[PDB]
RNA sequence: CCCGGCGAGGGGAGUGAAAAAGAACCUGAAACCGUGUACGUACAAGCAGUGGGAGCACGCUUAGGCGUGUGACUGCGUACC
RNA sequence: UGUAACGGGGCUAAACCAUGCACCGAAGCUGCGGCAGCGACGCUUAUGCGUUGUUGGGUAGGGGAGCGUUCUGUAAGCCUGCGAAGGUGUGCUGUGAGGCAUGCUGGAGGUAUCAGAAGUGCGAAUGCUGACAUAAGUAACGAUAAAGCGGGUGAAAAGCCC
């Protein structure tokens, strides 16, 4: 019973009760989200595959995190030409519940 | 998610016996260096030995196309004076026939300590007999 | 700084740094590169541009309500008591007095009181105006303070 | 106005060499080589930001390419049954269930060999 | 003669690893009052195998 | 109780010192004692008078038990260094230092 | 008071708010030198890092794993001015 | 100096010629997320908000916007012996210089906000001053006139006294 979903620009494989950090959406702390395009839905041996997205089955998923990740420092250097740089950077996802795959 | 790595206590090994009479030096090497790093599995891991050990019988009768078989001279240098010497693929073969096979499978394997530990696995005879049978070497045949 | 114009060592033939005196701001003992010298800081304001800038602080002070003008501000004697008391009735904390005549018994009166200063009407600075919380003036210092700025 | 700068200063140094926690002699001891190793250390982060977005890529087409083998066809024409196919799973997807589970990527050579051939 | 950099505190205990002064073993007993001493030593208060020497 | 000893400003440099304390680290008193007492080094004498010191205190200041005592934490700190001038050859000038050390000693029964 | 050379130095007791305020005395940093504990290291070659990463050891825990330290092996990588 | 004129192994194709189909392959391009500059087009111009497009390698150099340190006012204010500055850890947080909190040490100072003034920021100058390393427990211990024993003194004697 696991899912492969594209969510963020990239794909996820994905079981009913995991928590997955994905991009950031547009979605409020306290609601879900339904993905319908999914890839590939895999349950026992009967693995449907699809021409893509393949029908019916939606990924309900309910939203609970909002962080930033870890600081990530870009350092710009070059060597005896008098010049370096400094720069941060953090990104933010979402963390996403995942409650169901359907047929 | 992160993506799988094998770990070094669960990967589980298989032994194979190849025959090398009648066949190619090269193509048997490359073959033998494939299966030695473990490319053939799928839990394939850069850092991790996941190859197989294999046990090539009858180093003795391994070919070589043209005249490689008077012409093809391998060298080694002693570190010394300005002594280099050099011998072909003829007496290599009568005075020596394991080292051909594993000076072969030897160049095809990446250098560093992990090279080493999967040439390890690979244990080359000249005759037809090993005495590894406790292990059940599979005929591997290629 | 003190100290001779010798040279401390050759300056070629030892493995030491080229020196040539002890006086130079790198060595300890012996220094400032620009020193300060006493300096001027007085900088010009134009007379216009100081009565438009009283003017100013005058309005936004009868604006804010922090101007209170004064029939006639009287203390007999020179006591600080009285004064302290005066103030205290008139409910009043942070003082300056502008009166329309410096006499001598109330500036005596205030000298030991510190959130009280009592000036002439040509004693308006414009920071003393924007530093007391209250200016009080009677209103003879309201007429001087007019016709010397408008 | 004299500015004394032993605090900044002092404060500045134990920036760096908190950062350079972990490394062989001077480097994590003293200020100099402690400095040029955080940069060089920033470098190759940077630089190995963009390879380990190259070497996660070689490492799953390897895999693939392996489990592919496995099941007759070689990389390069199950990714052309793939496409042929019109699927769009990706090499990570498609390296997490060769090792993970072997009958969705006989699946996947079945449908990828079914376009193709 | 000097050298081209200095060598690391590392290099410097594994050449003062074979420094380490070696203990006597153990000292041996004497048979009549019981002091220590080295082999093939007289004692303190002059006593070598059970014998008096020295006054 | 751990009970320390110090001897600060020993007249002889931190390794020298050194050198006899690696050989008393961890070992039972009477044993340390007589390894002290039979080595060819003047570092010897020197912790050997802080060793026997280090005995004394735990006898006097605290409860008893000589023969329980293990020669737990022993080392050798440098101590301050005085400064002298060397005349060497054709003019130049030398600065010698006189080493010194702090040798401690901590003997107890656990 | 005790060890020690009727030493230096130390440990108690005592003073004091405080003696890691004991005269070598407010604070007490860095370089430097040590002692202990965890991990690694004696068939493996190079600016000593960085990306991946096993194992081990401490903490925890929603019992799945996270955090901290170390880091075998492995890709790339010839300091700064 | 050592094969040494494929990078190597090795290859009779794993070489060359032609034709084609796949695939790998960059920080290029696309996808997703975010930040900033410039210019148009509107809302009523807290000279902002939004929609669209485009730009964003950089030395010498030009332009713009900031952080922090010491001192002055606000400030006889506010915080502070139920603990300040400084030191030393940890956790947060910002695009960055940074900032905030709090544990231990410390034992009396510090300073918002907005303005103002600079002895205002160091890794390099065979920089200067102090401390501490390395070589290294290494060379050396200063005429190759030379010492040996007994006794004493002492905690201790090759060197002192006899």
């Amino acid at each position: 019973m696991y899912a492969v979903f594209q969510s963020g620009g990239k794909q996820h494989r994905v079981s009913e009760g995991q928590t997955v950090r994905l991009e950031k959406l547009d979605i409020a702390t306290g609601e879900t989200v339904e993905f319908a395009e999914v890839l590939m839905i895999a349950n026992g041996e009967e693995v449907k595959i699809g021409v893509p997205f393949v029908d019916g089955g939606v990924i309900k998923a309910e939203v609970v995190a909002h962080g930033r990740g870890e600081k990530v420092k870009i350092v710009k250097f070059r060597r005896r030409k008098h010049y370096r740089k400094q720069q941060g950077h953090r990104q933010w996802f979402t963390d996403v519940k995942i409650t169901g795959i359907s047929a | 998610m992160k993506t799988f790595t094998a770990k070094p206590e669960t990967v589980k090994r298989d032994w194979y016996v190849v025959d090398a009479t009648g066949k190619t030096l090269g193509r048997l090497a490359t073959e033998l260096a494939r299966r030695l790093r473990g490319k053939h599995k799928a839990e394939y891991t850069p850092h991790v030995d996941t190859g197989d050990y294999i046990i090539v019988l009858n180093a003795d009768k391994v070919a070589v196309t043209g005249n490689k078989r008077t012409d093809k001279v391998y060298y080694h240098h002693t570190g010394h004076i300005g002594g280099i010497k050099q011998a072909t693929f003829e007496e290599m073969i009568a005075r020596r026939p394991e080292r051909v096979i594993e000076i072969a499978v030897k160049g095809m394997l990446p250098k560093g300590p992990l090279g080493r530990a999967m040439f390890r696995k690979l244990k080359v005879y000249a005759g037809n007999e090993h005495n590894h049978a406790a292990q059940q070497p599979q005929v591997l045949d290629i | 700084v003190t100290g001779s114009g010798k040279k401390p060592w050759r300056q070629k033939g030892t493995g030491r740094a080229r020196s040539g005196s002890i006086k130079s701001p790198i060595w300890r003992s012996g220094g400032v590169t620009f020193a300060a010298r006493p300096q001027d800081h007085s900088q010009k304001v134009n007379k216009k541009m100081y009565r438009g800038a009283l003017k100013s602080i005058l309005s936004e002070l009868v604006r804010q309500d922090r101007l209170i003008v004064v029939e006639k501000f009287s203390v007999e004697a020179p006591k600080t008591k009285l004064l302290a008391q005066k103030l205290k009735d008139m409910a009043l904390e942070d003082v300056l007095i502008i009166t329309g005549e410096l006499d001598e018994n109330l500036f005596l009166a205030a000298r030991n009181l510190h959130k009280v200063d009592v000036r002439d009407a040509t004693g308006i600075d414009p920071v003393s105006l924007i530093a007391f919380d209250k200016v009080v003036m009677t209103a003879d210092a309201v007429k001087q303070v007019e016709e010397m700025l408008a | 106005a004299r500015v004394k700068r032993g605090v900044i200063a002092r404060a500045r140094h134990k920036k760096i060499l908190k950062q350079a926690k972990g490394y062989y002699g001077a480097r994590s001891r003293v200020y100099r080589v402690a400095f040029q190793a955080v940069i060089k250390a920033g470098q190759y982060a940077y630089r190995d930001r963009r390879q380990r977005k190259r070497q996660f890529r070689q490492l799953w087409i390897a895999r693939i390419n392996a489990a592919a083998r496995q099941n007759g066809i070689s990389y390069s024409k199950f990714i052309n049954g793939l496409k042929k196919a019109s699927v769009e799973i990706d090499r990570k997807i498609l390296a997490d269930i060769a090792v993970f589970d072997k009958v969705a990527f006989t699946a996947l050579v079945e449908k990828a060999k079914a376009a193709l051939a | 003669a000097v050298q081209q950099n200095k060598p690391t505190r590392s290099k410097r205990g594994m050449r003062r690893s074979h420094d380490a002064l070696t203990a006597v073993t153990s000292l041996s007993v004497d048979k009549t009052s019981g002091e220590k001493h080295l082999r093939h030593h007289i004692t303190a208060d002059g006593y070598y195998r059970g014998r008096k020497v020295i006054a | 109780m751990e009970t320390i000893a110090k001897h600060r400003h020993a007249r002889s440099s931190a390794q020298k010192v050194r050198l006899v304390a690696d050989l008393i680290r961890g070992k039972k008193v009477s044993q340390a004692l007589d390894i002290l007492t039979y080595t060819n080094k003047k570092a010897a004498v020197l912790v050997k008078k802080v060793l026997e010191s280090a005995i004394a205190n735990a006898e006097h200041n605290d409860g008893a038990d000589i023969d329980d005592l293990k020669v737990t934490k022993i080392f050798v700190d440098e101590g301050p260094s005085m400064k002298r001038i060397m005349p060497r050859a054709k003019g130049r000038a030398d600065r010698i230092l006189k080493r010194t050390s702090h040798i401690t000693v901590v003997v107890s029964d656990r």
